[PDB]
């Protein structure tokens, strides 16, 4: 279980974490250029 | 906090998922085999002997 | 921007389900035995020579 741990916390959660990461500053941008103050 | 409680249940699915699955799929039949043996043993050894 | 987030869940899920529960299915055994390996040895190590 340990090594699961480890595994799951380093191999894939990070590459998990760019694609998210891509898509939330996506939308950021796309969000916020929109409004009008 | 949550992020590491996430990460628990990701890891108690993926053991549940490939250790636990591949034997299971093997043992329940022998373990409920053992366990529907054993109840007929002891019905039989509820009756008297005549 | 939900379903594309549920998509993302969705592949992460595959992803982990085939082919690291493959791999680790055998993979773990082997590296839990180095790792208990090299702590006896560093438990050697900390004694005195004596």
């Amino acid at each position: 279980y340990s090594i699961m741990i480890q595994k799951i916390l380093f191999k894939d959660l990070f590459r998990f974490l760019l694609v998210y990461l891509l898509f939330m500053i996506g939308y950021a941008s796309a969000l916020v250029s929109l409004l009008n103050p | 906090y949550i992020i590491l409680t996430f990460v628990l249940l990701l890891n108690m699915l993926i053991a549940l998922m490939g250790e636990t699955v591949g034997q299971v799929s093997k043992e329940s039949k022998h373990i409920w085999k053992l366990q529907w043996a054993t109840t007929i043993l002891d019905i039989e050894r509820s009756f008297p002997v005549f």
